[PDB]
Parts: C-alpha cells; structure tokens; sequence
C-alpha cells in the first residue's frame, strides 16, 4: 500500500487475497478430513469403552 | 551534456534527502514511468541506495 | 460482454471461471465429505438393526 497508488496496488492485493483465500480453504479442508477421522477414533474409542 | 546509450553514464547518489517534488513538477519531462513505485509515494519513502 | 470489447472480456471473465469453477469444487469437496459421514451413521444403522 505504501509504495503504489491503490490504481495499480489493487491487482498486487487481490493477488494475495486469493493467495491467502486459497491457502486457508486448502487448511480448512485438511482440517476437516482430520475431524472425520478423529471422530471415528472417537466413536471407535467410545464402542470400546 | 548526455553520455550515448553505449557507455552510458551512471551516477550514485547516497546520503542526502531526495527532494521528488522538484523532479516530477517539471515541465519537459514528456515521460515518466515508474515500476514497483507511484511517483506520488515517492516523497514518503526510503532507499538504501 | 457488452460494455467491454473480447480480448479484455478473456481477462475479465477468466476470474468468474476460476471463481466459481472454485466455488463449485468447494461445495462437491463438502458434499464428499458429508457422504462419507452419512455413510459412516447408514452403516452404524444396518449394523444396529
């Protein structure tokens, strides 16, 4: 933001925008396969118990 | 007087305040494009060299 | 396509591609994994019953 004028600085943000929105989507979703699969170490825990 | 493109001349300029307002208020200069900078944001940054 | 000559229009409708082919992967990757969780509960109900 500092050294460009929003003009032209607007392409370099949405760049890292969707640089950072991807990357955290990618997160979330390794995130959730790992949720799944400790929740069926859960149910699996819980049966044995 | 101007060097020619071969054997161009090359100045170094370090250790003093860089004045860009009296640079971009002149009249002749017909082109003036900058890259990774906005001419404005000129007068509020600082370089190594 | 009206207010914008084809060769920008390429340009510009690149990022509505990307985004909602994105979109639309996100939603298939979700409905992936909800599948396998009602997959999970289907088998845990025929076992039970």
């Amino acid at each position: 933001l500092s050294r460009l004028d929003p003009p032209e600085a607007e392409v370099q943000i949405d760049r890292l925008i969707t640089g950072r929105l991807q990357s955290l989507q990618t997160y979330v979703t390794q995130q959730l396969i790992r949720a799944a699969e400790i929740r069926a170490s859960a149910n699996l825990a819980a049966t044995k118990m | 007087r101007f060097a020619s493109v071969y054997a161009w001349n090359r100045k170094r300029i370090s250790n003093c305040v860089a004045d860009y307002s009296v640079l971009y208020n002149f009249a002749p200069f017909f082109a003036f494009k900058c890259y990774g900078v906005s001419p404005t944001k000129l007068n509020d940054l600082c370089f190594t060299n």
